[PDB]
């Protein structure tokens, strides 16, 4: 994945 | 044989607690509109 | 009476919310059957029976036997028929067979008429058959299963639901805003809709892989005692018979 | 190529997933047509498509008309054709009309032998007729979608997947001890399982809401980004032709 | 690593009968 944080 | 409407949105865009969510979603604006 | 449950779409949760509502109707003391009529003959398998147990009231009837023998005991109270196992060729080709299973309606009528079940449950496909039809016609009352997501919303404005259906909610979550909001809407505008619902809950999620039904696997689960007030409201408002 | 995307049940997420693979790859800049062939006509309205326009590839063959005039254009590098609504009286015949759509396979390889289309992607039903057994057979390549629970795990046993296909899991939970037991006991006997799997995800409940593929609408959620790694997968392993 | 995974799968198949059926008569 690209990030290791995604929108929550 | 007929019946009557099983989804009635009569008087929905009147409810204020609805107001935000059909603002919010386009799907549900779309079948909740007045025809 | 004869009951009928079937989903909106595939998937959400027919065949479990079928297992567990016979086991709570016999835990109150009803005489049940339980029918399975999918091709996927999945229901047998939260009654722990064998999943090499090929037997069931189509596959006898489509092998030329009785379809009264393929039934099965699974308390004094509730006796259960799998659809038996279709091969490959069967599954991919039905209809070759979907217009050979009228026998089994002119037997449920018949067993019906005999009193010796107070329900009778069938879980049923959507696949617009001549059988899910002829089955469909024969049920006193319909419970159509949903799950509140956008598809299901879509699909109660194009598709028909069985005559006199209530729609019964299933997987409800917690904390889904678009979920509250399909909600909102559909308890001011779906005349249909049951007053009580069915929360998401891993016991509904394990029961199957334990081959039981809720309410037997985890009586204490919110599922359980959720379906526990659907069999109190069919009692109270399903019992009748059509005319 | 052509790419056939058909859940091994109902409700597994195969339409969300379809929109959301064909916007992922014409924003890699590959040019893409995208086809509903489920009756239930449910991919357009990720598309922003009006639920009241009606038109579609099987509305306007029944009718008589040209399924080409029901492409829609998206965007420069995405077009999408509907299936087009069914009447309720052609829903529940599906016989009448199941046999009559043949033409759309040769229809479909003529559009793929002008070289407009690096991809074609088809959502397809699971419903054993006849024109999704045909359409199958026009794929280069297939992905059976599934969720981690004892349903896909006993279907899995039963019934036939796409010849060739892979699996892609959707709807992965966290918190769930059978789904963590179903999925370590299929990373061991499943082989055709991808290595990207697609999370239970808030945006993909509202993307359809928002009548949106996912990664237009909120392309920084995860399952977005899992989409965007699944069609980098398919750049590298299903960009050839079946022989 | 390897006998770590089938380690963890045979607890797997203890808790769930429905898993252990199906593995065993593969
Ligand atoms: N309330 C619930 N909470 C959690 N998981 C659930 C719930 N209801 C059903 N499930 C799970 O969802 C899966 C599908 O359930 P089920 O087999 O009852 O659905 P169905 O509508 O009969 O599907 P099919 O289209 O295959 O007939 C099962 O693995 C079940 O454990
Ligand atoms: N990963 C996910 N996380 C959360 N919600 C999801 C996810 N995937 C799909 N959904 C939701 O689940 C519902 C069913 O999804 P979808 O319509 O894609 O399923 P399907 O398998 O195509 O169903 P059908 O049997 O109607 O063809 C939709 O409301 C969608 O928004
Ligand atoms: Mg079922
Ligand atoms: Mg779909």
């Amino acid at each position: 994945l690209e990030h290791h944080h995604h929108h929550h | 044989a007929f019946s009557l409407p099983d989804i009635d949105y009569a008087d929905i865009s009147q409810r204020e607690q609805l107001a935000a969510a059909l603002k919010r979603w386009p799907l549900l604006a779309e079948f909740a509109q007045q025809k």
